[PDB]
C-alpha cells in the first residue's frame, strides 16, 4: 500500500524532471548554434558600495627570477585594487588606494597590451588579453584615479 | 551534484566556476563506484538464492519420497500430496523473487552505471581537452611581444576557438550532471519498491494457499 | 549464505541513499522499505533454525 501510493508520487516527480531536463537541453542547442561567442569574458563597470566595482582576469609579474607573466582574478572595489590568491581565501592587496594612484599605457614594454600602476605607496605591473581589455582595464582604474 | 556546479558562471569563466567543475567531478565518481558495488552484491544474491533453491528443490522431491514410501495410512497419502505442492508452490513464488530482483537490477542499476555517464564522460573528456587547449591559448596568447604579431595571430585565432567551444562544452557538462542529480533518487527508489512488489507478491502466494495448507 | 549475501545487498542500497543530499524519500521511505528487508532475512533465518531442528 505505501509501495503504490510513494510509486505515484515518485513517477510523477520523475515525469516533471523528464520535461525539466528537457527543457535545459532544448534552451542549451539554442544557446550553443546561434548565440554562442568566442571573444574573452568582459568585467562590468558599473557603481557599487563605496565607488565604482568591476571584477575580472588579468596577467600581472611573479617572483619567478625573468619576473615570468601569470594570470589571476582581479577586483577594484572601494577605490582600492585587490587580487585573489585563491577563491574564497581573503583577497591580497595591489594598491591601497587607487586616487592617489597614476596609470601608465607603458609604450616602451613590449609586452602585447601591458599597463604599469604607480601608486603613493605601491606600484604594480599589468597586462590585458586583448587591447579592449587594457583599455578599459586602464580606464576603470583612470576613472577610479579620479574618484 | 546540481549545486557543486555553477551553470550560472559557465559562460564567464571565473576561478568560482573552475573551483566547481573540479568538486562536482568527486561525487559522480563516489556515486559510480558505490553504484558497482550493488550489481555486484545482487548477482551475490541471485548466485546464492539460486543454489539455496537448487539445494531446496531437490530436499523437496527427496523428503515427499521418502514418505511416500513410508508405511500405509491413507491421510498421510493425500495430505503428503497437498503438502508436495505447497512446498514447490512456495518455491517457484521464491524463483519468480530472484528473477524479478534480476529484471530490476538490470532496469535501474546496472543500467544506471552502463549508460547514464557516458554523455558527462564524452563531455568531460572533450571539455577538459578544450580547457588544457583554452590555457595554452591564452599562455601563447599572453607570451608573445608586441613585434610578433604573426605568432600573437595564431595564438588567438587558436583561443577564439578555445573559448567558443569551452563555453560550448560547459552547457553539456552542466545539463548531463543536471541530469544524474535528479535520476539518482528516483532509480534507486525505484529499486527498493520493485524489489518489495516481487516480496509481497512472493509471500502472498504462499498466503493465498496458507488456508488450504492448515 | 543466501541471506549474508542478502543482508550484505540491503547494506548495499541503503549506501546510494545516505550519499544524496537528505530528503523525505531517502531519509525515511527508502529505509523503511530496506529495514523491512532486513526483518524478512531475519523470519528466513527462523525458519533455517526452524528446518535444522526439526531435521
Amino acid at each position: 500500500q505505501y509501495r503504490k501510493e510513494l510509486g505515484a508520487q515518485l513517477h510523477q516527480l520523475v515525469l516533471n524532471s523528464a520535461r525539466e531536463k528537457r527543457d535545459m537541453e532544448q534552451r542549451h542547442v539554442l544557446l550553443k548554434q546561434k548565440e554562442l561567442g568566442g571573444e574573452e569574458p568582459e568585467p562590468s563597470l558599473r557603481e557599487g558600495p563605496g565607488g565604482l566595482v568591476m571584477e575580472g582576469h588579468l596577467f600581472k609579474r611573479a617572483s619567478n627570477a625573468f619576473k615570468t607573466w601569470s594570470r589571476r582574478w582581479f577586483t577594484i572595489q572601494s577605490n582600492q585594487l585587490v587580487y585573489q590568491k585563491k577563491y574564497k581565501d581573503p583577497v591580497t592587496v595591489v594598491v591601497d588606494d587607487l586616487r592617489l594612484c597614476t596609470v601608465k599605457l607603458c609604450p616602451d614594454s613590449e609586452r602585447r597590451f601591458c599597463f604599469e600602476v604607480v601608486s603613493t605607496s605601491k606600484s604594480c605591473l599589468l597586462q590585458a588579453d586583448s587591447e579592449r581589455l587594457l583599455q578599459l582595464w586602464v580606464s576603470a582604474v583612470q576613472s577610479s584615479i579620479a574618484s | 551534484m546540481t549545486v557543486k556546479l555553477d551553470f550560472e558562471e559557465c559562460l564567464k569563466d571565473s576561478p568560482r566556476f573552475r573551483a566547481s567543475i573540479e568538486l562536482v567531478e568527486a561525487e559522480v565518481s563516489e556515486l559510480e563506484t558505490r553504484l558497482e558495488k550493488l550489481l555486484k552484491l545482487g548477482t551475490g544474491l541471485l548466485e546464492s538464492g539460486r543454489h539455496y533453491l537448487a539445494a531446496s528443490r531437490a530436499f523437496v522431491v527427496g523428503i515427499c519420497d521418502l514418505a511416500r514410501l513410508g508405511p500405509p495410512e491413507p491421510m498421510m497419502a493425500e495430505c503428503l500430496e497437498k503438502f508436495t505442492v505447497s512446498l514447490n508452490h512456495k518455491l517457484d513464488s521464491h524463483a519468480e523473487l530472484l528473477d524479478a530482483t534480476q529484471h530490476t537490477l538490470q532496469q535501474q542499476i546496472q543500467t544506471l552505471v552502463k549508460e547514464g555517464l557516458r554523455g558527462f564522460r564524452e563531455a568531460r573528456r572533450d571539455f577538459w581537452r578544450g580547457a588544457e587547449s583554452l590555457e595554452a591559448a591564452l599562455t601563447h596568447n599572453a607570451e608573445v611581444p608586441r613585434r610578433r604579431a604573426q605568432e600573437a595571430e595564431e595564438a588567438g585565432a587558436a583561443l577564439r576557438t578555445a573559448r567558443a567551444g569551452y563555453r560550448g562544452r560547459a552547457l553539456d557538462y552542466a545539463l548531463q550532471i543536471n541530469v544524474i542529480e535528479d535520476k539518482r533518487k528516483f532509480d534507486i527508489m525505484e529499486f527498493v519498491l520493485r524489489l518489495v512488489e516481487a516480496q509481497a507478491t512472493h509471500f502472498q502466494q504462499g498466503h493465498e494457499e496458507l488456508s488450504r495448507l492448515s
